[PDB]
């Protein structure tokens, strides 16, 4: 289950990097927006589950990757990404509302509880 | 109660929900249900014989994590490579998802446009096309593709659909 999601993630990263190091303007974007839709699907797939403790490091990782790739293709940022962050932190809290400031405050208190996903969280 | 029986039988097994039911090859009458963590084989979700026979499968239905969210089930195909069984089954969920399963392996999830679906059916409609038509409690309905779990038509109104 989780192994399948992980392995899809990895497949998609590799696809991304293959297009990145090689490829021309069209084939690059083709493989990219492929991987991108895969990651959308995988995000949604993971957002279908109640967020057990053992899943989160993958959830955060994927959303991070999604954000990065989205933004790099768009060549700019948006607010949908900030919304995705709010959603991921909402998830972290449901494990254990107001605004980005208080969310972050409560998240970082919930992380100095030491569930070990800080190598993703700090990236987020 | 059957006509073939005429008798009010009680179900011996203590189920919570009975998301699907119907006949299967070699098994006869059947209920999908449950009794009361990412391992496919664990599943938490009892198949049932109907008229008090063995559970008959607890092997390759949905993982127990999903078992909290899913609100409807509709079986698409059942093979026997042995005493066990292999089902391709569609579920759909509180979070407005339609999910496929194969030996309990979640593949091909789709995210529905509208909210709180109630039922889902399958449309043949021509050469190699196939639609899952989903209804909701909001008196609306979508039709999602097969082979690429996505949306193809979206509608609201509709006291009934056939």
């Amino acid at each position: 289950c989780l192994d399948l999601w992980r392995e899809k993630n990895d497949r998609l990263v590799r696809q991304a990097k293959v297009a990145q190091n090689s490829g021309l303007t069209l084939r690059r974007q083709q493989l990219a927006q492929d991987a991108l839709e895969g990651l959308r699907g995988l995000l949604h797939s993971l957002q279908g589950l109640p967020a057990a403790v053992p899943v989160l490091p993958l959830e955060l990782t994927v959303t991070c990757n999604f954000i990065i790739l989205r933004a790099s293709l768009a060549q700019g940022f948006t607010e949908d990404q900030a919304q995705d962050i709010q959603r991921s932190l909402e998830r972290v809290l449901e494990t254990q509302e107001q605004g980005l400031r208080e969310l972050w405050d409560s998240v970082l208190r919930a992380s100095c509880l030491l569930p070990e996903l800080l190598s993703a969280l700090h990236r987020l | 109660i059957s006509s073939q029986t005429g008798k009010v039988v009680s179900v011996s097994g203590n189920f919570s929900s009975i998301q699907w039911a119907g006949e299967i090859e070699n098994l006869g009458m059947v209920l999908l249900g449950l009794k009361e963590d990412y391992a496919i084989w664990n599943t938490k979700f009892c198949v049932y014989s109907l008229e008090s026979q063995e559970v008959l499968s607890d092997i390759y239905i949905i993982p127990p994590a999903y078992s909290s969210v899913v609100t409807y089930v509709h079986i698409c195909a059942t093979e026997i490579i042995k005493n066990q069984l292999r089902i391709s089954l569609i579920a759909l969920t509180r979070k407005n998802q339609l999910i496929s399963f194969q030996n309990g392996t979640p593949k091909n999830v789709c995210q529905l446009p509208f909210g709180d679906p109630c039922a889902v059916q399958l449309m043949d409609s021509g050469g190699g096309n196939l639609f899952f038509v989903v209804s909701f409690i909001s008196n609306n309905a979508c039709a999602v593709w097969k082979e690429s779990f996505q949306v193809a038509a979206k509608w609201e109104k509709l006291s009934l659909v056939l």
